[PDB]
């Protein structure tokens, strides 16, 4: 942008006259622990792929079911559960 | 009887509901003096409600199973049963009165229109010729029906305006 | 007479492959 | 009814399960800049 | 004064005064003669 | 001129004085309506012997709150 | 309107009333505490249940406001 | 990116070239119409279709006319 | 940024609006990108077969789930003391209240009554157990599936029709009049006789013994010999039970006209015969056009003859053959007109004339069904005005019909939209006046001055067909006169008996209160009427706009010059058009719910002397029948009445979000969503996530639908949880 003065365009340097800062990143590999990085980075292994991750999100899709035909029943879910009695109605009906 | 309706002389819903008015009526005037502004009122609107309900009943109108007053709008039957009172007569009278407006606002713009500054003569009523117009207009069917007959009554549709389809 | 569970499940094979046709139709649409 | 336990299956598919992946799909093929 | 006249012949006070006269004499109608619900002659 | 206008009702079309002597039980009013077609069932019977339209304003009040008293004043 | 429909069934149900030296008999019984948290109470507690003065004033003094109440409607 | 058309009924006023708020008109040389001059609209795909050329031209029928179609980033006046 | 697959224009779009777009513009085939009348035939042909089959497993699930959750074989044995199931719920929202106030027709759990009436007519057919049920479910489940591999095959190069092959006109009509129309009317007549009228006579006829039973003891002699009279011998007598075989009989083929008097429903025999002649007369219409064996009728030569000389109508209806069959707009208005008004004919006949055994004594499924059929009509009619309009801006040639009767009609439009206002004025301030004097003099305490004119007219009709309670004695009303002694021993005896009786809704007791909501009705159909019109008249142009065909059908508006353009297409005239429609069917279902509300409960006074006044009407109808309704759920419980509740506030609630849209336009909101970006393009690590679609506000027109759509949700929830919350809370 060469703001050295009034002037805030510049073709030269066209990428500071936009605007296109980072503003907050900074760049340091000195942080996570290697020995906890390498833990991490081996769990999270092939799950790195869409296929393969999208198969995580399954897994969730499989609990929904489990969970209306298993879980629901478990935690005593009023739908579930038995009935009492019934109602006639407003006139002779049911 | 027309549509099986019941004449209101005979009908006794309507004489209920005429006692029951007036026993309302004189319900509320119990609460008050004998000669006080309040009880005054009250006999009067307690009177105009026994005329009116006299004048109904001798009047001829028709009443159904609700004991109030129904119009008949027929031609022919309610000339033959003697109701052309309720709506035969009141459509002539109606529509007399309508058309003398129509026919003087249409004298009106008609006869301000060939002056030189004819919206300035709308917003500014000529008062002298809005008079003039309006009581000529109470002989509006003669001239309406002269101008039909003679052909001033229309705009030719080659001359109106029109939309390109 | 109810219907039994063998009833429901034929019923549901039955429309899982209706549900084939339909799909295929509307695949043919697309194009 | 016959087979109690198909509804508490069946429903939460067509509610949960299918309109997640339905609305996935769409959402990733009406973004996908060469159809 | 004609000023005053023309004034007094503009659209709203004509109206105004058309619709005050056109209601007083349907009051006055509805005074003398109440309860007019068919048009007995 | 409104203000004039609300002093010459409750002066004159009003049942203040009758409410200063029952300001719990008679309901102030300060419009009479005319008798033409039946509109005169407006007049209701607030109280005091006077037959009129209750009114909301809170002028019986604002008066009581200044001594008015009588109707002269108003 | 909401701030005004809030006012007068908190006023109808919690101060205004009558004292019959064994307590305070409300207006509405209080019935705000119980029925302003969700909506169908504010349309049948309040809007359903006072609306029936002004839909049955026919035929009396509030008649007027039975009309207007329509008329605004229009 | 809308349809900007100019028809021989103008009369080269200039009117419609002033009230673009995008510079999508401008007159050219003509000799059909007294003023000598036809307008054009070389830059369309600059043109939002905020149609103020229209209410601009004087002639009956108008002899400028916008038809708004597919929608660009220009044409939706959009600055993000 | 390409979804939008069938407009190459759209799919550059790089705002939102192109998803939204994409979806509303997917079925104007017309305006895809290289797209002829072939293949716009060929898809449309391919889309009627999916629909057919949607419609097809609708009918298959209605049938599956009765069969397997309802109650359908209970409610056999009493169809008046049984509330019909019409399928189960499975909602883990529900609390233990809601799981047991949702028991009800002796169900293993929550279940919903059925509101359809599905169980009176599969009841007056013959089904009779839920094996039945369940055999037709996959019956229909087959058949979708044989529809959609349809639609697929003709969709190949081998199968796909030709363009000439859709515009053959008169072999499509022979075969739809005597195939499509008469052939079905008599199978379902050969059903009629050999399983619904055996069946209501307590004898089962299935496929397992349908070719072991004979129909009528004389099996098929009367019928070639010619003697048709013996299939009329000994009809059901006056005291049979349905479903029983006391007091049955042996005649399949009757005419005794009227109602059941147990079911008080039509005799099935006088639907077969019914059925029977309508399959007569509509082969015998079908053998009219001409297609390959050198007899029938040419169409175009018919239009071409039907020129009246003196030029009263121009050239007549000359080109008008090709002005149908080229467009297709033409066809699917005249098409949607008639559907509309078959259904509101359909549902102003199944309440007066019960065909469904035990459906008279159901108030809420009888309610329900005339405000479902009356809403699809005004929908409908509504559709048909559109697509009327958009043939006038589309696919109109003045050329090709240069002095017919389409080119005349456009030629008077002025005329025609003059009156049309003329008539809704006189219509509105007579009607509205009417109403605020009865108001007026109602509110002052005189009732005595109402303005209550009788519906001389509406009642000397009523008394031409039998009616004796308004002393007319003219034609059927005088039983010496020549139609009553013509029919003297045929159909009149069940006729008058069932005309004359007040306990059904066979032309019902009118009065002043009748005439003023039936002039409010012709209020509102004049209004819509020529709000479509006008729009469809105008839609090629005006003297605001006088190049509108230009423009097509919809778009947004002119600008504001020239005074303001604001909702000046002709799309614009159809959505003002929905409003109006919706308040008609408002009206029309208003009236019908209160006077059978009234009828129901043995108390006709009440609509009789409340529907005089609006305030009637606003007391003793919506805030008198809401108190129920209302009551669902409250701070001490629940009932099975709650999920009306819910849906009532949820109507109101999508009606008054609808007002944003038709109140707000696009402006403020296109403001506050660049701000809203600006925030999200500044904001701290949400910067790491970017929209692929730039956001921007809807559009004008879009604003538009969407506001309508609200609307008309909102109204029509609204008025379905208050109908049958009303009248199934208290029957
Ligand atoms: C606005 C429509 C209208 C309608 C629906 C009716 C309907 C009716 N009119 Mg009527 N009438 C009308 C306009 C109408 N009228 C007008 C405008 C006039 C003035 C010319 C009349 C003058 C009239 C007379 C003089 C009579 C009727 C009579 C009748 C009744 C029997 C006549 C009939 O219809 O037989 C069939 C009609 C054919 C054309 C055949 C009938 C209910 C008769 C009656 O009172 O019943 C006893 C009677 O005599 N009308
Ligand atoms: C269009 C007809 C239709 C409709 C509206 C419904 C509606 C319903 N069904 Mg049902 N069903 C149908 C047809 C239909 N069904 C048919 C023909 C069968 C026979 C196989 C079944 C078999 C069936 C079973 C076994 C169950 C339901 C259940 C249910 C309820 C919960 C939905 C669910 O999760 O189940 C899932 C539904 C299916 C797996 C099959 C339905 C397939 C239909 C035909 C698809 C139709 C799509 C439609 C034509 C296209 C519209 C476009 C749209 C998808 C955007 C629900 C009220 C459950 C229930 O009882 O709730 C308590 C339940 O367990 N249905
Ligand atoms: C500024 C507000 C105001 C308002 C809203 C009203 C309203 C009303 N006044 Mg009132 N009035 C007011 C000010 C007001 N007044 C003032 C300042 C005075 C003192 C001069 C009066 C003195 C007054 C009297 C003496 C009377 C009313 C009456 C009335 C009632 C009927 C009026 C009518 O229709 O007469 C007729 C309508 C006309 C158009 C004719 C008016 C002709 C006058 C002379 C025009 C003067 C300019 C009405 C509700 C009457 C009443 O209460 O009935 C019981 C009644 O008799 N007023
Ligand atoms: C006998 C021969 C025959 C038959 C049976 C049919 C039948 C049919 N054709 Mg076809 N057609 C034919 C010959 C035939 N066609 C020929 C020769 C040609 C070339 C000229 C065509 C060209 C053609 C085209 C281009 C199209 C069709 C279409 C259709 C379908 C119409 C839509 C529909 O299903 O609604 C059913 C209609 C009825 C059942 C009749 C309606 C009766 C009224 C309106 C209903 C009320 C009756 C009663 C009161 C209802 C009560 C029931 C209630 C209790 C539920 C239909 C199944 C359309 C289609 O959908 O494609 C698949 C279509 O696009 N046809
Ligand atoms: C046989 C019936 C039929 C057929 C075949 C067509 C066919 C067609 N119509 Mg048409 N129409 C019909 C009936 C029909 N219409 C009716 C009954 C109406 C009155 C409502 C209309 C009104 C109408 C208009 C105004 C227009 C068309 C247009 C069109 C064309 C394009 C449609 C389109 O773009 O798809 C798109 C489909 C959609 C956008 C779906 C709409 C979304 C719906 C309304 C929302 C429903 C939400 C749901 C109810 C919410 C449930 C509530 C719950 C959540 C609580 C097309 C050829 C357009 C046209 O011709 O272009 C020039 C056009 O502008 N139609
Ligand atoms: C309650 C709401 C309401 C009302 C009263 C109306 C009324 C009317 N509409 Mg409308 N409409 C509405 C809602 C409403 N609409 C909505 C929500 C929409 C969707 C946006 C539409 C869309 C619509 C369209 C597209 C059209 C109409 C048309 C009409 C007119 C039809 C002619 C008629 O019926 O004569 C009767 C007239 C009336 C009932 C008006 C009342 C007359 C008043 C009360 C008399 C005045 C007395 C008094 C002096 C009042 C003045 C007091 C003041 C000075 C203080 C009419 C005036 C059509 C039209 O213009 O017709 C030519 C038309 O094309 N409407
Ligand atoms: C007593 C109370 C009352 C009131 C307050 C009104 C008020 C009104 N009426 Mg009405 N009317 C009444 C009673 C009443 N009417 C009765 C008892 C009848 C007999 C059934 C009618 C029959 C009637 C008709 C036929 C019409 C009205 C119309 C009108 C409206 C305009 C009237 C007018 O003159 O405008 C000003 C006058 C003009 C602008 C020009 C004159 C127009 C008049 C009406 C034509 C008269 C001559 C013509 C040849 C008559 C033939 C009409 C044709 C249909 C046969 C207006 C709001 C008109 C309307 O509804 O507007 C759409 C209308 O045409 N009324
Ligand atoms: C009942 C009708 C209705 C509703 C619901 C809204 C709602 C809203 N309006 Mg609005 N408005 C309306 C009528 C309505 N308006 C009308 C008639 C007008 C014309 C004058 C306007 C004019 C208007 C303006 C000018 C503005 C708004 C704004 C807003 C938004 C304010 C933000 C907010 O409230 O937070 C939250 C939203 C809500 C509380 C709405 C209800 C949402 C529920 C509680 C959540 C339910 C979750 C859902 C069920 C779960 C998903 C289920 C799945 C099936 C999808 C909001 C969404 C302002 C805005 O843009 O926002 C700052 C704005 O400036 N309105
Ligand atoms: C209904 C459908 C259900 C579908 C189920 C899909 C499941 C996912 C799957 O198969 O992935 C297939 C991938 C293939 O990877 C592949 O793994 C291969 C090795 S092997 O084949 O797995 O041996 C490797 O060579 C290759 O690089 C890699 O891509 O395998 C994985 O890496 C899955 C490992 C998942 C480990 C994380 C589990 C969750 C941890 C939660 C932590 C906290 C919990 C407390
Ligand atoms: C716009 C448009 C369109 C559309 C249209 C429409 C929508 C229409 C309609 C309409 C309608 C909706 C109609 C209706 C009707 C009806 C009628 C016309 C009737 C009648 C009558 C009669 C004849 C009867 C008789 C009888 C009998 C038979 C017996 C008994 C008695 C009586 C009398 C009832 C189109 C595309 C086409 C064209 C262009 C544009
Ligand atoms: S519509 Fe607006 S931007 Fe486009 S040419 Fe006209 S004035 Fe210029
Ligand atoms: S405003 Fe109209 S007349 Fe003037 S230069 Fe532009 S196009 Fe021509």
């Amino acid at each position: 942008k060469y703001g050295e003065e009034s002037r805030y365009f510049d073709l030269k340097d066209l990428e500071n006259t936009v605007g296109s800062w980072d503003m907050y990143g900074q760049e340091d590999k000195s942080r996570y622990n290697g020995l906890q990085s390498e833990f991490f980075e081996r769990a999270a292994n092939g799950l790195s792929r869409r296929e393969y991750i999208l198969g995580l999100v399954a897994i969730g899709g499989a609990g929904i079911l489990a969970w209306g035909g298993k879980g629901a029943a478990d935690v005593r879910l009023p739908t579930v559960g038995p009935q009492q009695p019934a109602q006639v109605g407003p006139r002779g009906r049911l | 009887d027309v549509a099986g309706l019941t004449p209101c002389s005979e009908s006794k819903a309507f004489a209920k509901r005429k006692k029951n008015e007036v026993k309302a009526l004189n319900k509320r005037l119990k609460n008050y003096e004998a000669d006080s502004a309040p009880a005054l009122a009250l006999k009067a609107t307690i009177a105009r409600t026994e005329a009116r309900f006299d004048k109904y009943a001798k009047q001829g109108l028709l009443c159904g199973t609700d004991g109030l007053p129904h119009l008949i709008a027929d031609p022919g039957l309610a000339l033959r049963y003697g109701h052309a009172g309720d709506v035969f007569i009141p459509t002539i009278g109606f529509i007399y009165f309508a058309g003398w407006l129509g026919y003087a606002g249409s004298k009106y713009l008609q006869a301000v229109a060939a002056t030189a500054k004819p919206i300035e003569k709308e917003i500014i009523i000529d008062v002298p010729l809005a008079w003039k117009l309006l009581w000529e207009g109470f002989g509006w069917p003669l001239r309406a029906f002269a101008e039909y007959k003679n052909g001033s009554l229309m705009e030719d549709d080659a001359k109106i305006t029109v939309s390109p389809r | 007479m109810p219907i039994a569970d063998y009833q429901v499940f034929t019923a549901l094979f039955l429309a899982l492959a209706t549900g084939i046709f339909a799909v295929r139709l509307g695949v043919a649409l697309y194009k | 009814m016959s087979a109690q336990f198909l509804p508490s299956i069946l429903v939460p598919l067509v509610g949960l399960v299918f309109p997640a992946v339905a609305m996935a799909s769409m959402f990733l093929y009406i973004e996908k800049e060469e159809i | 004064m004609k000023d005053f006249t023309t004034y007094l012949s503009t659209a709203p006070v004509l109206t105004l005064l058309s619709v005050t006269v056109v209601a007083g004499l349907l009051i006055e109608i509805n005074r003398f003669f109440p309860d007019a619900l068919i048009a007995a002659f | 001129i409104w203000l004039s206008g609300m002093y010459f009702h409750g002066a004159r079309f009003s049942n203040y004085e009758a409410w200063l002597t029952d300001p719990t039980h008679i309901k102030p009013s300060a419009q009479v309506v005319w008798p033409i077609v039946g509109q005169e069932i407006l007049n209701a019977d607030v109280g005091g012997g006077f037959q009129g339209l209750q009114i909301t304003s809170g002028f019986f009040q604002l008066w009581r709150a200044a001594g008015i008293t009588s109707e002269l004043q108003l | 309107s909401i701030v005004i429909f809030h006012f007068s069934w908190k006023m109808q149900s919690d101060v205004w009333g009558t004292v019959s030296a064994n307590g305070v008999s409300h207006i509405t019984g209080g019935n705000f505490a119980q029925s302003a948290n969700t909506i169908n109470g504010w349309l049948r507690d309040f809007l359903w249940a006072q609306s029936s003065q002004v839909i049955q004033s026919y035929g009396s003094a509030l008649s007027a406001y039975g009309l207007i109440f329509l008329g605004a409607h229009f | 990116s809308h349809t900007v058309k100019i028809y021989d009924t103008c009369i080269g006023c200039t009117q419609c070239v002033r009230a673009c708020p995008t510079d999508v008109l401008e007159m050219v040389p003509w000799d059909g119409c007294k003023a000598n001059q036809i307008a054009s609209a070389p830059r369309t795909e600059d043109c939002v279709g905020c149609k103020r050329c229209e209410s601009a031209c004087p002639t009956d029928f108008l002899s400028v006319r916008v038809y708004l179609g597919s929608e660009t980033t220009r044409s939706m006046g959009l600055a993000y | 940024k390409l979804f939008p697959k069938f407009s190459q224009a759209l799919a550059q779009d790089p705002t939102t609006r192109r998803i939204w777009f994409g979806i509303a513009t997917a079925h104007d085939f017309e305006s895809h990108d290289g797209m002829t009348e072939e293949r716009l035939y060929q898809k449309i042909f391919a889309s009627h077969f999916g629909q057919l089959a949607i419609i097809f497993l609708w009918t298959s699930g209605n049938l599956f789930h009765v069969a397997w959750q309802g109650n359908f074989e209970q409610w056999v044995q009493d169809p008046l003391h049984i509330r019909p199931i019409a399928h189960a719920i499975w909602d883990p929202h529900f609390g233990q209240p809601a799981v047991e106030a949702f028991t009800r027709g002796g169900a293993s759990g929550p279940v919903n009554i059925s509101t359809s009436g599905v169980y009176q007519w599969w009841y007056t057919i013959g089904l009779r157990t839920n094996q039945e049920l369940y055999t037709g479910s996959i019956f229909l489940l087959v058949l979708a599936a044989l529809f959609l591999f349809a639609g697929w095959l003709h969709l190949q190069p081998a199968f796909q029709p030709a363009l000439s092959w859709f515009k053959n006109a008169e072999s499509r009509l022979n075969h739809h009049l005597a195939g499509l129309f008469g052939v079905s009317s008599l199978a379902w007549t050969g059903h009629l006789v050999h399983v619904a009228i055996p069946e209501s006579r307590g004898q089962h006829v299935g496929w397992d013994n349908f070719l072991t039973v004979l129909p009528h003891p004389a099996g098929l002699t009367p019928f070639f010999t010619g003697n048709w009279a013996a299939y009329a011998e000994n009809p059901d007598s006056a005291s049979h039970v349905f479903n029983t075989a006391q007091g049955s009989g042996t005649a399949i083929l009757t005419f005794l006209g009227g109602f059941h008097p147990q079911t008080q429903s039509l005799w099935l025999t006088d639907m077969a015969h019914h059925h029977l002649a309508i399959a007569v007369i509509f082969i015998l219409a079908g053998h009219m056009y001409r297609t390959i064996f050198g007899i029938g009728h040419s169409m175009r030569e018919i239009l071409e003859a039907q020129t009246p000389p003196s030029g009263s109508l121009g050239a007549g209806h000359k080109g008008l053959y090709d002005t149908v069959n080229n467009s297709l707009h033409f066809q699917l208005g005249l098409a949607l007109a008639s559907v509309g008004t078959i259904s509101s004919l359909v549902a102003q006949h199944m309440y007066s004339l019960p065909p469904y055994a035990f459906l008279a004594q159901d108030f809420t499924t009888q309610a329900a069904l005339y405000t479902h059929h009356q809403y699809i009509a005004g929908f409908i009619m509504c559709g048909a005005f559109a697509h009327g309009a958009i043939f006038f801006v589309r696919d109109y040639d003045p050329a090709q019909n240069r002095g017919n009767v389409l080119a005349r009609i456009l030629d008077h439009k002025e005329a025609l939209i003059s009156h049309l206002s003329w008539a809704s004025l006189f219509l509105g301030f007579h009607t509205l006046g009417l109403y605020v004097h009865n108001d007026v003099v109602q509110a002052f305490g005189t009732p005595e001055k109402q303005i209550l004119i009788e519906p001389v007219f509406a009642q000397w009709i009523q008394a031409a067909h039998g009616k004796t309670a308004y002393g007319f004695d003219f034609l059927l009303s005088s039983a010496t006169s020549a139609p009553s002694l013509a029919g003297q021993a045929l159909w009149l005896p069940g006729w008058l008996q069932g005309i004359n009786s007040d306990a059904n809704s066979l032309f019902l007791t009118i009065g002043p209160g009748d005439f003023l909501v039936h002039h409010a009705i012709a209020l509102g159909l004049h209004t819509t009427t020529l709000i479509l019109v006008k729009g469809a008249l105008d839609a090629r142009g005006s003297k605001l706009m006088p190049d509108k065909k230009d423009f097509g059908y919809s778009f947004p508006c002119d600008g504001p010059g020239r005074g303001g353009t604001c909702d000046i297409s002709a799309w614009d005239a159809f959505y003002l058009a929905v409003f109006w429609m919706l308040n008609t069917i408002g009206w029309v279902t208003f009236y019908w719910h209160w006077k059978h509300l009234g009828i129901w409960q043995g108390n006709v006074n009440q609509f009789n002397e409340s529907s005089t006044y609006l305030m009637g009407w606003l007391r003793d109808y919506l805030w008198l029948n809401s108190s129920q309704l209302i009551n669902g759920y409250n701070p001490f419980g629940m009932n099975s009445l709650s999920v009306w509740a819910w849906m009532f506030l949820f109507g109101h609630l999508i009606y008054a979000t609808g007002f944003m849209f038709l109140i707000s336009w696009r402006g403020y909101w296109q403001e506050l969503i660049e701000t809203l970006a600006w925030a999200h393009e500044r904001t701290p690590l949400a910067n790491l996530v970017r929209w692929r679609d730039k956001p921007v506000a809807l559009s004008i027109v879009q604003a538009r639908l969407v506001g309508l759509t609200h609307f008309s949700v909102g109204y029509v929830l609204t008025y379905a949880a208050f109908l049958i919350a009303s009248t199934s809370g208290k029957f």
